[PDB]
């Protein structure tokens, strides 16, 4: 079989026995024994910048495996879409939406 | 065939919903993956890249209205204080 | 007939009729999301059936009057 | 004289098993069920973090590996997270979500088998090509292997120049999606 | 002309527009605002 098959199987098997032996072992016993305030717009906008600056991010990675061939043009392109996605984080950084100053 | 199920999960997803406004989100997104899976599947079956890049915008616009509709969303449950339709 | 049949096979009994399915049909909006979507995939069915099943497009006519017929009458 | 046709098994080169894909669209299907029927906001979108990882997969399996990681750092890292996020914290009543189902099951027959019997004719023929039976038979090239690039180099390759149009689009698609859902939010100052 | 089985086509037009009809219906068992069930 394939090696990366194989080592998620044994990973998979390790985590098992390490469960056995709580579950065997260790003591068990049969007892196993309301309000609303807002929360902060903070915690939206920290996955918010996240979610945009990633996808961001993530398009340029094709850029850097293909530089040789991209050359002037995909550099410039590139930069062309640099400097849009910069003029918005800027944007965030002028009105401290992450709210942290 | 796995394509035409999921649209399928997705629209009935709109037809099993009188109160979840948050499940008609999470249905737009099944609806989105199904058709960028179709173009993913049929650009492997024509040698064709052009379909890989299609899928990858389909991408990046599906997280831009994620975060438009979150982003509504939370404004509406500001003055609300509920996300339930009085059904 | 001039303040009788000719009024009501006429202006007034068009008026009183429409006003009366333009309520009903003015009910079915309740301003729900989940109830609007429905509305959609009903209507983009509608004409998915029409396109594909090759009709007759007589068939297509008794439908809206069927249907218009219908939020003719209340309750 | 004997069969000029000869099939064998192959040994050291012998590629994945069919059988993993009918495992996980099966997988695929059974959690999209699970999203739409379940009463809680938060474990549907946890069986939609499991919906995405099947797909993902399924991609990688078939040797889409730059999209199907690109999906599962996207999807399960961010925009699922969000999710959470926003589940988390509004105050849900679980009563006021939920609806009685049954009374919905007669137009899901209807819904269900309409709209199949139409997209799944609408289909190309190797999306749906899966007794005699056909087999895929593929070669080797030369010419064309002289330089072979990973999927993310070819894509990368046309992405900022051919189709740089699309990037531009998508960029201020981004941008609009920054301004806008910070303007919608926050408090100015 | 052709004759035309009448009877054969009335079939054919009653199951057409009360299929549509029995999609219609379907529409009103969804949006029913009590636990009618399926079989309303
Ligand atoms: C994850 C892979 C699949 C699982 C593999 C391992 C399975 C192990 C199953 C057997 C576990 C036995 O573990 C044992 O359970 C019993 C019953 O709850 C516990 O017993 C405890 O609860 C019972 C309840 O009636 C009491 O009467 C008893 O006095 C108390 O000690 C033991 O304290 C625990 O040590
Ligand atoms: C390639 C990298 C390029 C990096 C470019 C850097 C961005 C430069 C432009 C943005 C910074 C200038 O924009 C400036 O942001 C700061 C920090 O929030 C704001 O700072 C002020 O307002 C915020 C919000 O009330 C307060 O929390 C803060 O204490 C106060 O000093 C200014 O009101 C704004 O004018
Ligand atoms: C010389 C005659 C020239 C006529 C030219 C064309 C005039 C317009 C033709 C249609 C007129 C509308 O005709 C009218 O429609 C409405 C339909 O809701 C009906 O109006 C009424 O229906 C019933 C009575 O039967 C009432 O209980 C109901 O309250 C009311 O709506 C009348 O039965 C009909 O007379």
């Amino acid at each position: 079989m394939s090696a990366m098959s194989i080592y998620i199987i044994f990973v998979s098997i390790i985590a098992i026995l390490f469960l056995a032996i709580d579950l065997i072992f260790a003591p068990h016993n049969p007892y196993k024994e309301q309000s609303r305030s807002p929360f902060n717009i903070s915690f939206f906008i920290y996955g918010l910048v996240f979610l945009l600056l990633d996808l961001e991010i993530l398009l340029l990675y094709p850029f850097a495996v293909s530089e040789y061939v991209n050359s002037a043009y995909g550099l410039a392109a590139a930069l062309i879409f640099i400097g849009i996605i910069t003029i918005g984080f800027v944007y965030e950084l002028g009105h401290d939406a992450l709210k942290v100053h | 065939n796995i394509t035409l199920i999921l649209f399928l999960i997705g629209i009935l997803g709109f037809v099993l919903n009188r109160k979840n406004i948050i499940l008609m989100l999470i249905s737009i997104e099944i609806m989105l993956l199904s058709i960028t899976f179709l173009i993913l599947l049929s650009s492997l079956n024509m040698d064709d890249i052009i379909g890989q890049t299609y899928a990858i915008y389909i991408i990046v616009v599906a997280g831009a209205e994620s975060a438009i509709g979150l982003g509504i969303l939370v404004a509406f449950y500001r003055l609300r204080g509920s996300i339930a339709i009085e059904y | 007939l001039d303040k009788g049949s000719i009024e009501l096979f006429g202006p007034y009994g068009l008026e009183r009729g429409l006003v009366k399915l333009s309520k009903n049909i003015s009910s079915l909006s309740t301003s729900h999301v989940t109830t609007y979507a429905l509305y959609i995939l009903v209507g983009f069915i509608l004409y998915l059936i029409y396109n594909n099943l090759l009709l007759d497009y007589s068939y297509l006519l008794l439908i809206i009057i069927l249907l218009l017929l219908l939020m003719m009458i209340g309750e | 004289s004997q069969i000029s046709l000869l099939l064998l098994k192959e040994i050291y080169t012998n590629g994945s098993t069919h059988i993993m894909l009918d495992i996980l669209s099966v997988l695929a299907v059974i959690s999209g069920i699970c999203v739409i029927i379940s009463k809680n906001p938060i474990v549907s979108v946890l069986h939609l973090i499991g919906l995405f990882a099947y797909v993902s997969f399924y991609l990688i399996l078939i040797g889409l590996n730059f999209v199907g990681l690109s999906y599962l750092i996207v999807y399960i890292g961010a925009v699922s997270i969000l999710f959470l996020f926003i589940l988390m914290l509004i105050n849900i009543r679980t009563s006021e979500l939920q609806s009685n189902t049954s009374n919905s099951i007669p137009l899901t027959i209807l819904v269900g088998i309409i709209i199949s019997s139409f997209l799944f004719k609408m289909l190309p023929y190797g999306v749906i090509i899966s007794k005699n039976d056909l087999f895929f038979i593929t070669s080797k090239i030369w010419d064309g292997a002289l330089a072979e690039n990973n999927h993310i180099s070819s894509i990368g390759n046309i992405m900022y120049t051919n189709y740089n149009v699309w990037l531009i689009l998508a960029s201020f698609i981004l941008l609009l999606a920054m301004v806008g859902a910070i303007v919608i939010t926050i408090k100015p100052r | 002309y052709h004759p035309k089985d009448a009877v054969h086509l009335g079939l054919k037009g009653a199951a057409v527009v009360g299929g549509i009809g029995l999609l219609f219906a379907a529409v009103r068992t969804s949006l029913a605002r009590k636990n009618v069930g399926p079989w309303a």
